[PDB]
């Protein structure tokens, strides 16, 4: 009992490591694949189930399925399998030796929290654990006490206004739009270009393509016009088979779905509009502080130029009499994990944990009252 | 003054000025374990009911400084614990009070800082930090077991009446 | 509204 | 034991300082705020209760409540907290070192005086203290012995006719109308314009707006007609969020409530009528002296043009055969504190104090008998 | 107050 | 989810 482990069950990726380290010791995607063919050879009876980078490597003969969908778990067996894999094969640390820290998106059903706590306390018999929010850990990592969080993850995008020493639970907005919808739209448009991708392996391929050759556009109409003069924007990507795909307007089209949800058909508003509404719902005095500090985190906000576009949109919407600043740290991908590690390292938090004795005597409902 | 310190053999070590007298505690710190229940904290609690009344204190030995500091911290502990509701709540408050950052001797914010010494080297700084943290935690654990009673689950008026009787007329705050 | 509340 | 401290528990503000100084050393509003939200962050266990300029700064997440309402205390815990704060954090002077001077409005319940004396003598064990009236201290500050006081404070407005070496307790009139009612009416009218303000933070905002952009009108009907030609009277104010509010007739409407209490629905008379009635109830000979000297004090009488309007109204009501003069010192805000300091500095007053031997002997029924 | 006005 | 959205 010297340190604790912080695990972030990201909608598309899993981050884990020791409390104190500045970088995670295990970064693998949440994939639980199973064989799709029959199998003929006799000299292998291997691993009916597959998880982790192994699944990514041999994805061509497997039906990859994401255990977590838009922040809510759908298959508990897959999640338990991934937990076991991360704890034993990668970390090689017994659950009893150290406690575990878990994080989840806001406005999630209580059933998920109760089931997760029960499974953690019963199966792995962890000495203690806790449940927190990714945005607050982002604040802790950023070393700030006031601001607004843009936690645009792979499965969920949400904001949580905060003030010195307190939060505003009544001004929390959660948007289902996230990286998965962007990937689906990218596949749909790549179909309109002439390239077809359906199965999950090509889903991973398109995910990589978006990760490597996508960016946001300051002006949509101007970019479209310059695309009409398509002689300096098209770029080529090399597929595993060697085929070359040329991508033009699709580079700056899919990211615009974040600011224009109507493309997918969702009757909602963009991230800028939702943040403006959330800040407006707050008290007048704290609006200045919230404007002066705007923290963003998540893997969906690494597109170059996103910060500039958000700043321009907010300044256009907000009155043109003050200053709006956007802070874009270059390590926002692991901000949640860093915040969790720092929070665990805090001396005052050594007593806020939830132990087996109190959990057993009280019941699963205790976590509900533990910091909401 | 008249009821000064006791139980200080010459073999006892020191940290700059204070006497690193062992304290028995289930917690961890740079102190040893003494089988006998008697220790600095027990004597401090025993004599606190009278030391407050007196208005002088001659530091006959170095343990007098330890007694002064422990009583001074106990004053704040009683002040903060007067509003307690449950034994668990009182223990929580005492624990969060022990894990804090109070004025270390030799630095500003500390009363009677003249009497105490100013550490110079680096290692002694954290040695004193850990020693004082252990003393605070032990004092908190010791108060919670007698301040409350089996009945009415509230701080006894007899033990919180001395809240306003600040030692040497002033407290850490 | 114009100041305070939306309307 | 070299000097004494004078504290004025104003209905909306607190003034304190040493006896001898010409300016107060501590000027903060009487606010005792408590958090309204839940709180999530762990690195803060801060100050469940808030008081003073701190409360003003972070008013956006607190339920501000004024401990004193219309001159009478409603919550004793808040008053004791503010007393402790002013004595320790700001003044940093122990109660035992020096005595304390207290002031209160006339025609106040004896229960408040007895409770205040008991708390002061028991909790802080002050060596001695005294209770006085703000109007008499205003006379002392003005360096005059005859006149009529218009002590229109934030909570209470009252008058006390005086003559050379004596007072007239039977001609004292106290009016509950004060700055708070004016602020409420200002909020109500600002609603009719189109701007809404409900919570206490916007109450402070409207208080500042009134403090900065309000004035009295010599003629109500003429000002209304000129407002019909609204091209030179409207003024703009900048809110913290940057929104701009245009204020027209409201600038000279709310102050008129003092002369026309019927606006709020109170079946009473204006300050001019009450002063005329008070002076008439006095003896005939002293009426000339009272007319020749009219001292006014308080934070509600700083509106430009108020003195001229009062002079015009009094001359119209009074016979047009003598001269009526209005004296409006430019430092009437702290006149009470200056008078208290001067009174404390008086050699003859060094024996009128009330000591602790006194209180060692009987419930503070002694405040009244003496010390009045 | 107790009767008349609030305080 | 059970109602609204899939999860
Ligand atoms: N280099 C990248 N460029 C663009 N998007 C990326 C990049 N890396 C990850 N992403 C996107 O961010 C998502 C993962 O970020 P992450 O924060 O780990 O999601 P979660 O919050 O559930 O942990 C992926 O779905 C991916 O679409
Ligand atoms: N600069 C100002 N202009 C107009 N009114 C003011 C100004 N400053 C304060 N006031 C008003 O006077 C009130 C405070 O004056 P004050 O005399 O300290 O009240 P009190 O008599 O209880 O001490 C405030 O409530 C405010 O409405
Ligand atoms: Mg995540
Ligand atoms: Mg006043």
């Amino acid at each position: 009992e010297t340190t604790a482990l912080v695990c972030d069950n990201g909608s598309g990726l899993v981050k884990a490591g020791f409390a104190g380290d500045d970088a995670p010791r295990a970064v693998f995607p949440s994939i639980v694949g199973r064989p799709r063919h029959q199998g003929v050879m006799v000299g292998m009876g291997q691993k009916d189930s597959y998880v982790g980078d192994e699944a990514q490597s041999k994805r061509g003969i497997l039906t990859l399925k994401y255990p977590i969908e838009h922040g809510i778990i759908t298959n508990w067996d897959d999640m338990e399998k991934i937990w076991h894999h991360t704890f034993y094969n990668e970390l090689r640390v017994a659950p009893e030796e150290h406690p575990t820290l878990l994080t989840e998106a806001p406005l999630n059903p209580k059933a998920n929290r109760e089931k997760m706590t029960q499974i953690m306390f019963e199966t792995f018999n962890v000495p203690a654990m806790y449940v927190a929010i990714q945005a607050v850990l982002s604040l802790y990592a950023s070393g700030r006490t006031t601001g607004i969080v843009l936690d645009s993850g792979d499965g969920v995008t949400h904001n949580v206004p905060i003030y010195e020493g307190y939060a505003l639970p009544h001004a929390i907005m959660r948007l289902d739009l996230a990286g998965r919808d962007l990937t689906d739209y990218l596949m749909k448009i790549l179909t309109e270009r002439g390239y077809s991708f359906v199965t999950t392996a090509e889903r991973e391929i398109v995910r990589d393509i978006k990760e490597k050759l996508c960016y946001v556009a300051l002006d949509f109409e101007n970019e479209m016009a310059t695309a009409a003069s398509s002689s300096s924007l098209e770029k080529s990507y090399e597929l595993p088979d060697g085929q070359v795909i040329t991508i033009g307007n699709e580079r700056f089209r899919c990211p615009e779905t974040l600011f224009q949800p109507s493309f997918i058909g969702m009757e909602s508003a963009g991230i800028h509009e939702t943040t403006y509404n959330s800040i407006m719902k707050c008290d007048i005095d704290i609006r200045k502080d919230l404007y002066a500090n705007n923290v963003m985190s998540g893997g969906t906000t690494m597109y170059p130029g996103i910060a500039d576009r958000m700043q321009k949109e907010i300044t256009a919407l907000a009155p043109s009499t003050m200053k709006i600043k956007i802070i874009a740290p270059p390590e926002r991908k692991y901000s949640v994990w860093i915040g969790g590690s720092i929070l665990a390292s805090l001396s005052t938090f050594q007593q806020m944990w939830i132990t087996k004795q109190e959990y057993d005597e009280a019941g699963p409902s205790i976590v509900h009252r533990k910091c909401f | 003054p008249a009821y000064h310190s006791s139980l200080m053999d010459p073999d006892t070590k020191l940290i700059g000025n204070m006497a690193l007298l062992p304290i028995r505690s289930q917690f961890k710190g740079p102190a040893p374990r003494e089988t006998k229940d008697t220790d600095i904290v027990d004597e401090a609690i025993y004599y606190f009911k009278a030391n407050v009344f007196f208005k002088n204190y001659e530091i006959k030995n170095e343990a007098d400084r330890t007694l002064i500091y422990i009583t001074l911290y106990i004053s704040e502990c009683l002040k903060k614990l007067q509003k307690c509701n449950s034994k668990s709540q009182g223990e929580k408050e005492m624990y969060t009070l022990g894990i804090t950052n109070f004025p270390i001797p030799g630095e500003p914010g500390f009363p009677l800082n003249a009497i105490y010494a100013k550490p110079a080297n680096k290692q002694e700084d954290e040695v004193m930090r850990a020693y004082l943290q252990q003393l605070r935690q032990e004092t908190g654990l010791r108060l919670c077991e007698k301040v409350f009673d089996p009945q009415n689950d509230k701080p006894s008026k007899w033990w919180t009446c001395f809240v306003k009787r600040q030692f040497m007329n002033k407290s850490l705050s | 509204w114009x100041a305070x509340c939306p309307a």
